[PDB]
């Protein structure tokens, strides 16, 4: 991904103030409240049929802070997401089936947390920083995808 | 929003696919598949290699129910109810997937009939199969 | 379609706004041209650079609209009704650019409101700018 | 883009048989005529109020064919669409103000065109070919935007 020296900076620092079970747990919930489609691949975790339920299945948060520690992980080789997730893309292709279309779903609702938890702190530019890593790792778990 | 030479053109257009509405459809399909390979992932379950009893099985359905729509294009969210609820229930493929779809069935019928395909004709489809891919994922929330 | 639970939410959530509508909006915008570049193509005109005095303007303009919008939940299209002609037959905003200035009004909102922004009135708001969206856009063709 | 060496074949014998003015023509304009607000570009072009006025506009199918000319020569550069269309890439940002969306509708456009006169040679190995191609020039287009 093509960022700035400023923008890698403003990145890494907002990740350092980042809770990953508790933003994890919030970014998965409201993925699946806001886009109730999302469901689909978790509903073997137990009831999802509503909000309300989703919010309070331990699986779902659970991970949530699995998906967003793999999201940190990304952070950490901003030059090759590609590499970095390349085993995951092929993962969420052949074995879980997951339409990469909602990997930007994901993106979207990782924005609006990550502002809902730091007010002023997300200015416009750290968030066209982060517009720019969500469709990075986006793009990379896709590119595995035949 | 389907204004009245819309709905000629797509009756039109669907009329001179006659019978082959289910190889046309079925074909489509199998375009989708190769050419937007994400949209697979929403049939783990099909045996998607070319003409495979399931995906032309599925060609027939999708089929059938495009016809329907054809049939009721006055009143699209009554005569796509029950597909309505089932598509946002249970399948719940996510709505970019519906243009991808609705551009192989361009294609289809593009390639199958050159002559009729008129730009009007063309422009007159893809406001039906937006319109259709909309009232499918209505239900969504 | 938008439930009495989503126009309530949508409600809420503006009448917390209350006189911060102008501020949040131009704020979106600006979120929106820095996050979103291809959006600038639109505004060959405007000064887009940070702060923009033309940008703001604009905001309190959108941020009318939106109120209305608001004011007017039962019956959109006949509230936007000047607004979808001209984004219809002047502007022409392609339909892809109205999800992400909705996109930026969540982060605003969810930035300056963060007790009120739950993942329910997030939904509901998410489906209202969608709904703003198709009405103006629902006119393009 | 990535092509296998049947599909970059393919690609270059059905090319080889296009017809640059008749179907350059037909794809810009089933453009303004299925996607009506992208005549917002062509303000000048003269008469674009009714279909069969974009279809009988001589300013429309001219520049149709310069459109799909450009397309043709970036069919020798499969390999490197980026560098071929960088130059078009920034005037299509700085100059004309084109969002590149529209290049995205043009490749489905383009696309069903070539079904149209192509029929059942268009088979579905060779459209998944040129949709690679069109997301690949699309993208090689989109690409200096700022
Ligand atoms: C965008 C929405 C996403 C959905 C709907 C989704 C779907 C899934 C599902 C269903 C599982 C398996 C859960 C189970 O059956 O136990 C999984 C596993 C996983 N996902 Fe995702 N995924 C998404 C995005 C992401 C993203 C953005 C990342 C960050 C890189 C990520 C990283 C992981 C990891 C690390 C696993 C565990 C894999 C393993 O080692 O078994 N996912 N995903
Ligand atoms: C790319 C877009 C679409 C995708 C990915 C999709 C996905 C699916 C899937 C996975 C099934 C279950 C198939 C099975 O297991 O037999 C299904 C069922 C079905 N869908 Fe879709 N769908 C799409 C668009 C459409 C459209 C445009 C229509 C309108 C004709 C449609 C109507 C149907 C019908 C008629 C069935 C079978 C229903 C039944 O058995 O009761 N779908 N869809
Ligand atoms: C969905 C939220 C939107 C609302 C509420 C909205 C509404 C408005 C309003 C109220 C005006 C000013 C009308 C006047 O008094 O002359 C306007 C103009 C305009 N709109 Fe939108 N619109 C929206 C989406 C968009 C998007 C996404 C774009 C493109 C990125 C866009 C492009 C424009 C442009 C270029 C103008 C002319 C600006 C000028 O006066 O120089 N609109 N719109
Ligand atoms: C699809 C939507 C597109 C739009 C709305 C668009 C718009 C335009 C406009 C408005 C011009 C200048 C008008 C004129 O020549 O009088 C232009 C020039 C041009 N465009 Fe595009 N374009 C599109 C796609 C493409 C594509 C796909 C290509 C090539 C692959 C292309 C290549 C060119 C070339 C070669 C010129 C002439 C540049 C020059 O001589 O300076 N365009 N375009």
């Amino acid at each position: 991904v093509n960022l700035t020296a400023a923008e890698k900076t403003q990145v890494a620092n907002l990740w350092g103030k980042v809770n990953v079970k508790e933003l994890g747990g919030e970014a998965l919930s409201r993925l699946l409240v806001v886009y109730p489609w999302t469901r689909r691949f978790f509903e073997h975790f137990g009831d999802l049929s509503t909000a309300d339920a989703v919010l309070h299945n331990a699986k779902v948060l659970a991970h949530g802070e699995k998906v967003l520690t793999s999201f940190g992980e990304g952070l950490k080789h901003l030059d090759n997401l590609k590499g970095t997730f390349s085993d995951l893309s092929e993962l969420h292709c052949d074995k879980l089936h997951v339409d990469p279309q909602n990997f930007r779903l994901l993106g979207n609702v990782l924005v609006i947390v990550l502002a809902r938890h730091f007010g002023k702190e997300f200015t416009p530019d750290v968030q066209a920083a982060y517009e720019k890593v969500v469709a990075g790792v986006a793009n990379a778990l896709a590119h595995k995808y035949h | 929003v389907l204004s009245d030479n819309d709905k000629t053109n797509v009756k039109a257009t669907w009329s001179k696919v006659g019978d082959h509405a289910s190889d046309y459809v079925a074909e489509a399909l199998e375009r989708m598949f190769f050419s937007f390979p994400t949209t697979k992932t929403y049939f783990p379950h099909f045996d998607l290699s070319h003409g495979s009893g399931q995906v032309k099985g599925h060609g027939k359905k999708v089929g059938e129910a495009l016809t329907q729509a054809v049939g009721h294009l006055d009143d699209l969210p009554s005569a796509l109810s029950a597909l309505s609820d089932l598509h946002a229930h249970k399948l719940r493929v996510d709505p970019v997937n519906f243009k991808l779809l609705s551009h192989c069935l361009l294609v289809t019928l593009s390639s199958h009939q050159p002559t009729e395909f008129t730009p009007e004709v063309h422009a007159s489809l893809d406001k039906f199969l937006s319109n259709v891919s909309t009232v499918l994922t209505s239900k969504y929330r």
